[PDB]
């Protein structure tokens, strides 16, 4: 038997899943969801990390020139100065007062902790879906891993499965991001090779393996002081650093839908949102027939009490009578109320009792044991605690049954004026009619 | 409070028109009697409909 079914995307909430073939006797079915992984697509297009400053010992001639040429190295400054006089701790270093040449040049390379200290950023694309289902019926209850895509099927106990795809196609994500070691930015960066000194992305780098680099950090030198010999540089701090200082606020305590956000691979879990189509094929030997199963008759239902909460603070009774004891489903046709229990324990006394939670003032829901069916209309009152800590176990409805009281008197009401109205226009339709008769 | 205040413009309207209709429909009928030259309403009629 092929059958379709929608399941609301929030973790814990328990879902029954009813399935009626003639002739034999209904099955309740009991899936939840324990964990639901969202994984984007990305794709690397660079890493940034700390540098160091390269600056060999600078070169001194004595009595003659120096003039040195052009490498191919990132921000490589070579200058030549002339006219110094170096000192050291023993005496002067050479006899030519006014015709010695310095030679200085500076480069910069990527530190020796970039390998293990970076951050990367990323492009965001589509986003698959993981989870892991909770099956329960009869004497089967598993726990399957599935890809909500619309193509893995799930064989358990001879029974296929194909979930999704998902009703709605949102992600927390945007378009670019950056990734630094357990937390995830959702800021803009610019493009290799147009970084800017002082901020994020002076130092660029296509992977960490990469033997290229793309450095702009204004690396300056200057004229060493006179009687000394050292080389003068200026250059704006690591944009890395900075951007450590102040990258903002994460989006690990921003996302919405309360989604938990975990790196390596990227993803986010327990994202309450939209929900699930599932389709079943199920074979004929899990279910009963007919002849076996008790036959109820006279079935009548009344509401023991009911407090609306998010726990199961609602108790009622239900009397009937048959003919064998077993086991029989019981089911509930409306969100308005939702069950706890799947099956019932039918017995020859004729009485059983039942919880459920509900959220209207007023509840009024079709039961139904085995084939047997009923109608519950209930008063339920407020609860006293404010604030719990577990999360809600029925469907968010508050709209009243037509037979409550407050729209009973809305009935009543209405009725009366239209009452009114109708003996209003009957006169006035009976004057006229005897007007136009003259 | 939107649906207090949409019931309760509701109800208005609909006793405002009614009593309306009611007169304008009492006006009709004992319209001709006022136009007749002599004659009156009979009693009955004056007491149904409050007769000047
Ligand atoms: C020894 O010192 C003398 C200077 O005291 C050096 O001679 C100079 O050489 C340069 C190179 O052409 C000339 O421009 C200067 O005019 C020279 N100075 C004088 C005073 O002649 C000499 O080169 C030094 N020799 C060594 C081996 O260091
Ligand atoms: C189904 O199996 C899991 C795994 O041990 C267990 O925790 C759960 O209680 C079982 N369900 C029922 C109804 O026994």
């Amino acid at each position: 038997y092929e059958h379709s079914t929608v399941m609301p995307n929030v973790v814990g909430f328990p879902y029954k899943a009813h399935i009626e073939r003639p002739g034999y006797s209904p099955l309740t079915l009991q899936m939840q969801v324990v964990e639901t992984s969202l994984e984007p697509t990305l794709n690397l297009e660079y890493i940034t990390c700390e540098y160091k400053t390269v600056v060999p010992s600078p070169y001194v001639k004595c009595c003659g020139a120096s003039e040195c040429s052009t490498k191919e190295k990132p921000d490589y400054q070579c200058k030549v100065y002339t006219g110094v006089y170096p000192f050291m701790w023993g005496g002067a270093y050479c006899f030519c007062d006014s015709e010695n040449t310095q030679l200085s040049e500076a480069y910069v390379d990527r530190s020796d902790v970039c390998r293990h200290d970076h951050a990367s950023a990323y492009k965001a694309h589509t986003a698959s879906l993981k989870a892991k289902v909770r099956v329960m019926y009869g004497n089967v209850n598993q726990t399957v891993d599935v890809y909500v895509n619309g193509d893995h099927a799930v064989t358990i106990g001879g029974t296929q499965f194909i979930f999704g795809p998902l009703s709605s196609a949102w992600t927390p994500f945007d378009n670019k991001i950056v990734v630094y070691k357990d937390e995830v930015f959702n800021q803009d960066f610019p493009p290799y090779g147009s970084g800017q000194p002082g901020r994020f992305g002076d130092i660029q780098s296509r992977t960490v393996e990469s033997n290229d680099l793309y450095a702009n950090t204004a690396l300056k030198l200057a004229r060493p002081s006179p009687g000394m010999v050292h080389v003068p540089y200026t250059q704006t701090p690591s944009g890395f650093k900075y951007w450590l200082k102040e990258k903002g606020t994460a989006l690990n305590t921003k996302a919405p839908f309360g989604c938990q956000i975990k790196t390596n691979p990227v993803r986010a879990m327990n994202c309450a949102v939209g929900n699930i189509p599932v389709s079943m094929n199920l074979p004929d030997s899990a279910f009963t027939r007919i002849v076996e199963a008790p036959t109820i008759i006279d079935l009548t239902c009344t509401v023991a009490t009911c407090t609306h909460s998010s726990d199961f603070g609602g108790v009622l009774t239900l009397t009937y009578k048959t003919d064998k004891n077993g086991d029989c489903s019981v089911h509930s046709h409306s969100n308005v109320a939702t069950l706890q229990e799947a099956t019932a324990k039918v017995k020859t006394a004729g009485k059983v009792t039942l919880h459920f939670s509900t959220a209207s003032a007023s509840p009024s829901f079709v039961v139904s044991l085995c084939s047997a069916r009923a109608t519950c209309s209930a008063s339920c009152e407020p609860p006293k605690d404010h604030i719990v800590p577990y999360a809600a176990s029925h469907s968010n409805v508050v709209f009243p049954d037509m037979s409550g009281t407050a729209l009973s008197w809305v009935q009543k009401i209405s009725g009366g004026l239209g009452a009114f109205a109708i003996g209003a226009i009957l006169v006035l339709v009976v004057v006229t009619c005897i007007g136009l008769r003259r | 409070v939107s649906a207090v205040v949409g019931m309760s413009l509701l109800a208005l309207i609909s006793i405002f028109a009614s009593c309306y209709m009611l007169v304008a429909a009492r006006s009709k009928c004992l319209t001709p009697y006022a136009l007749t030259p002599g004659a009156a309403v009979p009693w009955t009629l004056g007491i149904l409909c409050c007769a000047p």
